[PDB]
């Protein structure tokens, strides 16, 4: 935890697997230094508009994974956009971040329900699993919303 | 490699 | 679901600290250490351990102990298996899963436990699709990194991932167009101290070890479908075609592969192969007996018997056997009291053959039973199960691989009661 | 033979693949090539001539010529249609008010004898506005379908977050570097 | 003795004078470091985090890294004070209401022990406005005059034509790759 600082400078490397490792260390520490982490948001932001979608994913995965409790805004701007990013396994990774968010914010529960129910409609085969897997995790009571989808 | 193998 | 995930050897110290969630406390790992210490062997680990705030769901598997952590309700299954195939993929990157292999390969194995758990949740799991993802440490691919700054981590989805057919990568060719397919059956039995059958069975399983370029469909059909029952598909398949044509027509991945798991009916009469006289003497009080087994072939549909091993774990009245072994190897330690016995090969002009006498312990009484008997033996050439392949044909390319299937039978679970 | 040079090219990609952008005013054309070249999104006034970028992608050199769709100089695509492979036709998902101007001029380049041997990719930007038509109801539109002889696809797509753009590149890299 | 590598890349220019990039919100650094990576307007958003881009110019390697203006940030450009060379500071040429702030801002920065040995090079970027400040006005309410011990300029610039951004890079050039 004391390397924090002198990490977070590389947070934006072209070279991609200095990327990954660097991605895991902030998985890792974020929850301990929440001001230092709060470096990362930016690089994250205009990965989330990469043309390469699998970049989109990663991107996606690490920010909703930062537990810092000032970022709630921008994550919840990150899923309603990631919602229909037309790439599906940017779609599939955005139900684990439906997730994710719920696990870190419960005030955002009739939102994220919102999203969800926007999700469950789709076709792709990739992604209905997953989305099933948010419901049970966010609203299991909600027996209304599926009924359309059986 | 292929030794060992019954031809099918 | 899944929080985070230690791997901890028999040992007691824990090597590989993973975490997805929150930081787990090491102090959890306390509880396992101490229900370890209240069962008699590293094999009575429970599977589920409980603690005042967390789960453990453990598997056991290559002196390695895995064990996850789970805070709300998981259905033991999904845990159990994503384990397991977490070890899987170990064995599948590194030969095998051993403290040695993983603190070897620290960065590669955290890298890959990220790209497969996503907060607890699946992401990765198909063997191809993580093959392009992260590479395979290979030393020339090392050294080609080294020299080029080439990395090891991919940077294009997989079209696989987001084709029809998630199992395979697409686009893959080879000189070297081939094929090879391994049926291999395994004989479950339980023999009593009357050489009787007490009860068992054959299983079946068809392993796929596929070379093919391009997007092959291959077919696989048997002459004796009726003695197949109960039989395992891989989501490769195509279930539908099996119920209505019997037929194996699917689209194998790359790799190494496991293709269909079967067993045999009770209907027909499993032949046993192998058949033992044995005798052991217990006198009440006394420092000394006789042991005496010999392993016979009863039905070998005329093929040899090889790789025979006969274990047995003594009593605690047994100090020192003496005993010369008619051929292969005679082991014997006196400290877990296990009498392992390296049989080979039978020879049908002489039967292989151990006897002599025990140095058991004076004034122990006789255990009341003798330990059963346990034995090895593989066979070549030869599925006890009389099932046959009918034909392989291939649709989609133009080549002609070389086409190849192997018939192996390797002892079950043979137990032989005395 | 000393073919030294095409095999040193043929190590790292010599595929040029030279293709023709056409569209309507605010199609989003511009956007879409500096965006590939680049990768952010660029303040940008309506361009009244042509631009020239060189992308590289799957050891395939792309070159993509952004030739504007201003009436202006409607006419003058003419002049870029010789020695074209691949001509992309981007299309507003919600201009249902200029679609059918725009599929008369699509026919019209279509009917080019030199373009005859183009491949034809259809990219539906401005995926993300709500009131966006769908894939199928814009080939429904532009009669894609009723096309004859001509190899042909459509993909969505939305630029500002650069959905499918690589995608598009992948399609063409499949046709047009096909078998030959 | 054996240095050939130095002398290789001397052969094309080794200097890489560090600099941190620093300033209120809209005042344009993003937009800069950003035309001077590419050449274009990029359409952003505020950026709350930090951005980087390796920029050469005049056989000199400069790395300019975008730490936000947002006071919700504000503090953390400590952690990035150490080991630079060269501190850009941008003023919104009719940022006449935050100008006070950002001098104190700038005042404190310079107060930085490690930041001692660097060079400041003043921005005044929204050249173009018409209501903004001349560079005489923006230094009488900045005081850079009554500095002392600090090698110091000021430039007017105008981000949206470029206006002098290579300037700025000269400058940084003949002082920051100065004698030593
Ligand atoms: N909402 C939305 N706007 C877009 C999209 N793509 C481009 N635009 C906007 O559409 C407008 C026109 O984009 P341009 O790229 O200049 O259009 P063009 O096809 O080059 O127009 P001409 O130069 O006249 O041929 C700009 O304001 C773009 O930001 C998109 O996917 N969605
Ligand atoms: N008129 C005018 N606007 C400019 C100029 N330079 C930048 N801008 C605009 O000022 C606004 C803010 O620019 P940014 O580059 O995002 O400002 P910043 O300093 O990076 O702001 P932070 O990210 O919050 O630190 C944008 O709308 C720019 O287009 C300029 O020279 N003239
Ligand atoms: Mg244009
Ligand atoms: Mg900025």
């Amino acid at each position: 935890s004391e390397l924090f600082p002198a990490v977070v400078k590389n947070v934006a490397s072209k070279n991609i697997e200095i990327k990954k490792l660097v991605y895991v260390y902030l998985v890792r520490y974020a929850e301990e230094q929440q001001d230092l982490a709060l470096l990362s948001i930016s690089t994250f932001q205009r990965a989330l508009k990469d043309p390469n979608q699998l970049i989109r994913a990663s991107a996606l995965r690490v920010l909703s994974s930062i537990r810092v409790p000032i970022i709630v805004p921008i994550m919840m701007l990150a899923i309603k956009e990631a919602s229909a990013d037309l790439s599906p396994y940017v779609r599939k990774n955005a139900a684990h971040a439906i997730q994710k968010l719920y696990s870190l914010d419960p005030e955002q529960k009739e939102m994220l329900i919102e999203v969800i129910e926007k999700l469950l409609k789709d076709k792709s085969t990739l992604v209905a699993g997953s989305v099933v897997m948010a419901f049970e995790e966010v609203c299991p009571d909600r027996i209304d919303l599926i009924h359309k989808n059986y | 490699s292929h030794a060992g193998y019954q031809t099918i | 679901m899944i929080h985070s995930l230690f791997l901890i050897n028999c040992s007691g110290d824990i090597f590989l600290e993973k975490h997805w969630k929150s930081v787990v406390s090491q102090s959890v790992c306390d509880y396992f250490f101490e229900a370890q210490e209240k069962a008699a062997d590293v094999e009575n680990v429970p599977p589920v351990i409980s603690t005042p705030h967390h789960y453990l769901i453990s598997i056991y598997r290559d002196k390695l102990f895995f064990v996850s952590v789970i805070q709300t309700e998981v259905p033991p299954l999904f845990v159990i298996e994503f384990l397991h195939r977490v070890a899987d993929t170990f064995q599948d990157y590194f030969g095998e899963c051993s403290e040695a292999a993983i603190k070897d390969n620290v960065v590669i194995v955290y890298e890959l436990l990220e790209e497969m758990l996503d907060n607890g949740f699946p992401l990765a799991t198909e063997s191809n699709i993580l093959k392009e993802l992260i590479k395979p440490p290979t030393i020339l691919r090392s050294v080609v990194n080294s020299i080029t700054g080439s990395s090891n981590v991919g940077d294009t989805l997989p079209t696989g991932q987001l084709s029809n057919i998630p199992w395979r990568r697409a686009g893959v060719k080879y000189t070297n167009n081939e094929a090879y397919f391994d049926v291999v059956e395994e004989i479950d039995a339980i023999i009593d101290k009357s050489g009787s059958t007490v009860f068992a069975e054959i299983q079946g399983v068809i392993d796929a070890c596929i070379k093919l370029s391009g997007m092959p469909d291959l077919s696989l059909s048997f002459m004796n479908p009726r003695l197949l029952d109960d039989v395992s598909f891989h989501p490769c398949i195509r279930f539908k075609r099996w119920e209505s044509e019997r037929v194996l027509s699917f689209i194998p991945p790359d790799g190494n592969f496991r293709l269909i798991s079967y067993r045999v009916s009770s209907q027909n009469l499993v032949a046993i192969p192998v058949y033992v006289k044995h005798s052991i003497s217990f006198k009440e009080n006394s420092s000394c007996g006789r042991f005496d087994i010999t392993i016979g072939p009863k039905q070998n549909m005329g093929k040899t018997i090889e790789g025979i091993t006969v274990t047995v774990h003594m009593p605690k009245v047994v100090l020192n056997m003496n005993l010369t072994p008619t051929q292969g190897s005679y082991t014997f330690d006196p400290v877990t009291k296990v009498l392992t016995w390296d049989v080979g090969k039978i020879t049908p002009q002489k039967l292989p053959s151990l006897k002599g006498l025990v140095n058991l312990q004076s004034g122990a009484p006789k255990p009341e039973e003798n330990p059963s008997l346990n034995i090895q033996f593989k066979i070549q050439q030869l599925a006890i199960s009389g099932l046959k392949v009918n034909r392989l044909d291939m649709y989609g390319e133009k080549y002609k691989p070389f086409k190849g299937v192997k018939y192996v039978t390797k002892a079950g679970k043979f137990q032989v009661r005395t | 033979g000393n073919i030294f040079a095409n095999l040193f090219k043929g190590l790292f990609g010599k595929k040029e693949m030279r293709i023709l952008m056409v569209g309507l005013d605010a199609a989003g054309k511009t956007t879409i090539l500096y965006k590939l070249k680049l990768g952010e999104i660029v303040t940008t006034i309506p361009t009244i001539g042509f631009n020239v970028e060189t992308v590289e992608y799957k050891n395939i050199s792309f070159t993509v010529w952004d030739v504007g769709g201003l009436d202006k100089i409607r006419p003058l695509w003419r002049h870029y249609f010789q020695n074209t492979q691949g001509l992309i036709f981007v299309v507003d998902s919600n201009d249902r008010e200029r679609v059918n101007e725009a599929r008369e001029e699509l026919m019209r380049m279509l009917a080019e004898d030199e373009l005859r041997d183009a491949v034809l990719l259809v990219f539906a930007n401005k995926q993300d506005l709500p009131n966006a038509m769908n894939a199928a109801e814009i080939t429904d539109k532009l009669g894609l379908h009723s096309l004859r002889h001509r190899n042909w696809y459509i993909q969505a797509t939305c630029a500002t977050s650069g959905d499918g753009l690589y995608e598009g590149l992948d399609w063409l890299s499949n046709q047009l570097r096909n078998q030959k």
